[PDB]
């Protein structure tokens, strides 16, 4: 085969619902935690506990 | 719903409400009510109904042994500024606060937010949030039944609620429901 023969090939693709759901929820959950603490990090905070 | 899973907290000889001592289930709730008022500053809802969810359920993690016993973020959000919504959860808290903690400064504040505030309808729904969760009734002794109390609620019923016809009818049922029908027994 390797004299003359040539097909494409792909990457290996990831249709899993079970996966998909945790990929886009814990992006989600990444990017709004981030969001939250760099916002409450430049601006007036409170706190539950002593300067914490 | 994540405020109704909270049960009381088992603290050891009145240990202060320290991380160390943080329920490792109330830490997760926490880490959501925190999430979801912190998006509700930047993205608001309808009725800013989970600043008033998130409210509810921060008194609730009080009310037990969770968070410090603090009223100043209540006292922040009651400022008049936030939705009147978010105003009378706030104040639902601290007329829930001063009735756990028999605080006498946020009692007076309180009524002091009864004589001058902007909008009637807060300053009613103040008389009448601390007629159905008083800070005492008549058959408690409480350390707030003094004759300074007594004369302040005489006269906010006689003057300084006389211009509303509402606030001077929830002055009354505040008297009675404190000191009865008869002469205020805390008194010379």
């Amino acid at each position: 085969p390797h004299t003359y023969i040539k097909t494409p090939t792909y990457r290996e693709p990831v249709s899993d619902y079970q996966v998909l759901r945790e990929k886009a929820a814990s992006q989600r959950r990444d990017v709004e935690r981030a969001l939250t603490r760099f916002m409450a990090k430049t601006g007036e905070t409170q706190s539950l506990f002593k300067d914490d | 719903a994540l405020a109704n899973s909270v049960t009381p907290a088992v603290s050891v000889n009145n240990e202060v409400r320290t991380l160390d001592n943080l329920n490792p289930d109330v830490r997760l709730i926490l880490e959501e009510i925190t999430r979801f008022l912190n998006m509700e500053k930047l993205l608001p809802s309808y009725r800013h109904t989970i600043t008033v969810s998130c409210l509810r359920a921060i008194r609730v993690l009080q009310k037990n042994g969770h968070v410090p016993s603090d009223p100043a973020l209540f006292k922040s959000y009651a400022e008049y500024g936030h939705f009147v919504d978010i105003r009378i959860a706030a104040l639902e808290a601290v007329v829930d606060y001063t009735k756990v903690d028999r605080s006498y400064e946020e009692l007076q504040w309180l009524l002091n937010m009864i004589q001058n505030d902007p909008v009637p309808y807060v300053r009613h729904k103040i008389l009448n949030m601390l007629t159905k969760n008083p800070p005492f009734t008549k058959n408690m002794e409480s350390p707030l039944c003094n004759e300074a109390l007594v004369d302040q609620l005489w006269k906010l019923m006689n003057s300084g609620t006389s211009h509303d016809w509402r606030l001077r009818c929830g002055a009354v049922d505040l008297y009675f429901t404190l000191f009865g029908l008869s002469r205020p027994s805390c008194l010379p």
